[PDB]
């Protein structure tokens, strides 16, 4: 058997699966032990197993291959590998792994790899000769990444407004600047569902640090592919690990050529994650903050890259401010100028509750001639000179308005002409 | 303390600096026994659990 | 062979001389690792090796020579030196070495000097017989560096503008104050391009600090000469590790009588990193910013000066306004008065997206007569009384024009006569 067909499969399946493995009454356990057990009675019939985990290593030495059903954590479903095979194939931390594994052997407790097959989907050869992701030559975004659906609906609004907003490259460094309770959720899922529609080449990748449970399943059953999450059902712990598991995964998949575009939400909570693990340094300044703990943060923020031989690893992460809490005042005043493409959101315009609310003057892009062509860049500017001088609620009514009338941008430039 | 001369480079810089060399390779050499010697006879030993 | 032939190299070339040397498979290490690994197999056969370091010394004794591939930091190349080659040969922080290094012996794991060769591009001989910096006398400049290029291209008007806005001399102590997003970058590049150009003499330097790697990457293959870079990816210690390292490095140039140009930016950041690594000592004022903490900025201006018999260290520092950080305003506040040489950017002008955006009135220099010549000075005069009841956007258009439809400042100059 595979275990991503008893990955993708929910609940129910399992329960119908074990009653037909002639199992105990298993609606009792968690999801993984009942994959456990299915394994276990699948293989007592002589079979082996295949697998697919993303791996992780401790200081310890040996390595343990997570799958996406508990956000990579540690459970009865993750395979075990020795430190040999490590350094053998040449494994690191974020390195997806497929192929051949067994249940645990006598006096073993979790499943170890017998065969690698896949190795960040390729095979072993290319993988051991892998480019290293921090020798590699930064460089900036010429493919646009066109946000319009072209179908013209009534939300593709608020991804249209982007292609005179803020224009998204491969590997760009994007914060979004929004107060709380304001649209953030509705517009990552915007972003996903367009650059999926428009480039489905690219590996989707989601972020949900520090979320309520609701939106985790929503949002896993509306982006098109894979995507991670995790609550506040445990301490910080859990989200720096899957932080880190995220980020080894992206670095070796565009390490793999790989295009990789990761949406994360939201970055303040992340900042209180790593501030709350990391121990104090015996200097703290104002907000309650260590001086050094950002800089997991900072890294994160700092991945995101244009790799010149080919893939990307864009970043776009949202901030929360207007929340009152000075911390996270800081916390932003941290994140002033580190991105190269800022999202501003404004609650002003959102109290007025016409959506989306931009804050074209305040938002933009830095070197975006090398984006986009040059009268898709002289209209911009036509725009921006248009808009500058009007406010921020008429200016967002006019846009509105004008495309509303029209659906494709070539229709709202020619009438801006 | 004060090796430090030079004239005549053609031979006698190269035979000052081999000597010089030799000199301080030795004073590193011992300073590594030294320390050796410390690590040795200052690591705990266990006794029992 | 020599270290330095391995530093100018990018990654693929060490992948094909480790292939050449018959190496394992090293795409995976660090570029340091594959020199260290390939100066190993090469001394294998019998083989020395020739290396050059900037030296850094910590109460520990002894000392470490870093390279600028990890901008002075360290790594498995730098070389260490005992405390009695530092004693014997008067060696001290920033002074670059470079000379016979072995690859580290039996229980040793990192390299060694043999003998020194070149002293900061000088025989030990007037090395050891250096004068101090902080003994000498400051001066003023006469020695004007001339900024125009003369070729008169689509944005040489940003450097040649400064020839009548704010003129540069040898040892000068600028400041820029900026918002963010106006278009210091594309500046500091234009005035590295056109010092290098005009004066290939004087040693280049620029200091990026917290900065992004996109931007590390454009100004490393942009600006005419060896340069050091600093971005987020580590906390405040590797700023205040490379600051310490280019102070030092500049002071001792400086000392063996050389010219040094060093280009900061931001300095608001330095400031930050400087609060975040040094302890508090029981008083803090508003801002969350501890008093004596700023001390180390302070001075790293201060070491501006110029030499009496010979040589200059200018210094040219970007700081940040209008962030709304509070913090960044007392910190600028700091830097109200400290250098001689103001370089004022509005945001007002940027935003009409004319570039550059040069607030006359605001900017100047102190005791410039000293400077220039004497018709120049009278032209500088006439050209300030003529710009003075006119606004800002409107001089700046006026400037533009003038200086578009000519090419030396000699036609402005006698079309304003
Ligand atoms: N494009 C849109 N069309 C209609 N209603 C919208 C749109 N965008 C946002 N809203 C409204 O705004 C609210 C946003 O809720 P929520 O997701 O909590 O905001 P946030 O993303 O800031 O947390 C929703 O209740 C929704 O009714
Ligand atoms: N003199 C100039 N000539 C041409 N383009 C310019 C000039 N000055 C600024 N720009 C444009 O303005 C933008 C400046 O953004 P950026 O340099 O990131 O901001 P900052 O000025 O704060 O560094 C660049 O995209 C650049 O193309
Ligand atoms: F998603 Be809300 F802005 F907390
Ligand atoms: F480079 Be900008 F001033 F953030
Ligand atoms: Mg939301
Ligand atoms: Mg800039």
């Amino acid at each position: 058997m595979n275990l991503t067909e008893l990955k993708n499969t929910p609940v129910s399946e399992l329960i119908t699966l074990g009653e037909n493995m002639g199992l105990e009454n298993l609606a009792r356990m968690r999801k993984q032990d009942i994959i456990f057990a299915i394994l276990k009675q699948h293989a007592k019939s002589g079979e082996d197993i295949f697998g697919d985990g993303v791996l992780e290593i401790l200081q310890d030495g040996f390595g343990f291959l997570r799958s996406a059903d508990s956000s990579y954590l540690a459970g009865p479903d993750d395979i075990y590998v020795s430190p040999s095979q490590i350094r053998r194939f040449n494994l690191r931390t974020g390195d997806t792994i497929s192929g051949k594994i067994r249940p645990p052997k006598e006096g073993e407790r979790y499943f170890a790899l017998l065969k690698v097959n896949e190795v960040n989907f390729d095979k072993p050869e290319n993988a051991r000769n892998k480019i290293l992701f921090e020798n590699l030559t930064p460089l900036h975004a010429n493919s646009r990444l066109r946000m319009e659906r072209g179908n013209g609906s009534t939300e593709d609004l608020t991804a249209r407004v982007l292609d005179l907003a803020s224009p998204i490259g491969r590997g760009q460094r994007g914060l979004i600047v929004a107060p709380p309770k304001a649209g953030k959720t509705m517009l990552l899922q915007n972003i996903a569902q367009s650059i999926a529609y428009n480039h489905p080449d690219c590996v989707l990748m989601v972020l949900l640090i520090d979320e309520r449970p609701e939106e985790v399943t929503e949002m896993q059953r509306l982006v098109k592919g894979e995507v991670v999450a995790s609550t506040f059902d445990e301490p910080a712990s859990r989200h720096v690990q899957v932080a880190e598991m995220v980020i080894e995964k992206a670095k070796r998949l565009v390490e793999h050529k790989k295009d990789v575009i990761i949406l994360l939400d939201s970055i303040t909570r992340l900042a209180r994650a790593y501030n709350t693990v990391v121990p104090a340094s015996g200097k703290v300044l104002t907000g309650g903050v260590d001086a050094n703990a950002l800089h997991r943060p900072k890294r994160f923020f700092g991945a995101a890259r244009n790799v010149e031989e080919g893939g990307s690893l864009t970043i776009i992460a949202t901030a929360l401010i207007d929340t009152g809490s000075k911390m996270d005042e800081v916390i932003y005043e941290e994140f002033k100028g580190t991105g190269n493409m800022e999202l501003h959101l404004s609650r002003k315009i959102a109290e007025k509750r016409v959506f989306p609310a931009i804050d074209y003057n305040r938002s933009g892009t830095r070197k975006e001639e090398l984006l986009t062509t040059q009268e898709e860049l002289q209209k911009m500017w036509i725009l921006r000179k248009i808009i500058h001088p009007m406010g921020e609620i008429d200016a967002m009514e006019f846009l509105i308005n004008k495309l509303a009338m029209t659906k494709t941008n070539d229709d709202f430039f020619e009438m801006m002409k | 303390r004060w090796l430090e001369l030079g004239l005549t480079d053609e031979e006698k810089q190269n035979q000052l600096e081999q000597l010089a060399e030799q000199y301080d390779e030795l004073k590193h050499e011992f300073e590594k026994k030294l320390e050796a010697k410390r690590r040795k006879i200052t690591q705990g030993d266990d006794l029992a659990p």
